């Protein structure tokens, strides 16, 4: 996240940290995700596309730091990894970039609720906030586009939803953005999501609830003028989500 | 106690 403040997971109790194991001893961060129900985390297909070996990923709930432990955290294995059929990427955008991970603990259980572990709410069929709404994004991704390391502390920031009309302006992303994506930026192009934030959540309040309105997906640069962050429009995938989380 | 989506405590 470029800008933003540092937070603790108590302020984002639905955020999940997904890591990959390597033979040699290291586990590296892959992407963020969010918990929808006790056994399901939702993230982005492009985070698993180049290495769809579920047994090699570890999911952690209740984590405020990247490589150190947080008391209360829970570790899970990926029981089912569901990527999106029709996922495609072009020179920038990812289409249908949503993925689901069913988690199982070594004792055979799913997540349990605490002050550091909570689910986030889904929107209702194709229902979104109106452009202008302030939503917050969170994650462990880059702090500057030039960095080559990720922060050790969780970060958060607030961005506003913009319209498709504004995003599809030729000098923004033109037709690369579709009806199944959402764009969010800071009025003064100062804070944004960046590499390392993929799969994490875009939360806004809808009809009273804190709802997962978007998934960090792509963007040209980080916090660049007229280059909003693009998110997967969760409200348009509810059928798909249901199809697997039944 | 149990999950209540969207609630921070
Ligand atoms: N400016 C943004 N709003 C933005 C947001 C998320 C991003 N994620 C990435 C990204 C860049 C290189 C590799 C990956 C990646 C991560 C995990 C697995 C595969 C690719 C990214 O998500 N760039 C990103 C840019």
């Amino acid at each position: 996240i470029i800008g933003g403040e540092f937070t603790t997971i108590e302020n984002q109790p639905w955020f999940a940290a997904i890591y990959r194991r390597h033979r040699g001893g290291s586990v590296t961060y892959v992407c963020g995700g969010s918990l929808m129900s006790p056994c399901w985390v939702i993230s982005a297909t492009h985070c698993f596309i180049d290495y769809p070996k579920k047994e090699d990923y570890i999911v952690y709930l209740g984590r405020s730091r990247l490589n150190s432990n947080t008391q209360g955290e829970m570790k899970f294995e990926v029981e089912n990894l569901i990527l999106h059929k029709d996922y495609s990427a072009d020179t920038l955008a990812h289409h249908n970039d949503i993925a689901l991970l069913k988690i199982r603990s070594k004792e055979g259980r799913c997540a349990q609720p605490s002050r550091t572990i909570q689910t986030i709410c889904l929107p209702s069929m194709y229902n979104d906030p109106q452009f202008g709404t302030s939503c917050e994004i969170t994650g462990f991704g880059k702090e500057a586009s030039t960095d080559y390391l990720y922060p050790e502390q969780l970060k958060m920031t607030v961005v506003k939803l913009i319209s498709h009309r504004e995003c599809q302006q030729p000098h923004y992303y033109g037709s690369e953005v579709t009806t199944k994506m959402l764009c969010a930026a800071d009025p003064q192009w100062k804070t944004d999501s960046c590499q390392g934030d993929s799969g994490g959540p875009l939360v806004c309040s809808l009809q009273g609830r804190m709802t997962l309105t978007g998934i960090v997906s792509w963007g040209r640069g980080c916090a660049l003028k007229d280059k909003p962050g693009v998110y997967t429009r969760v409200s348009h995938f509810l059928p798909w989500i249901r199809s697997h989380t039944k | 106690l149990k999950f209540q989506c969207g609630q921070k405590t």
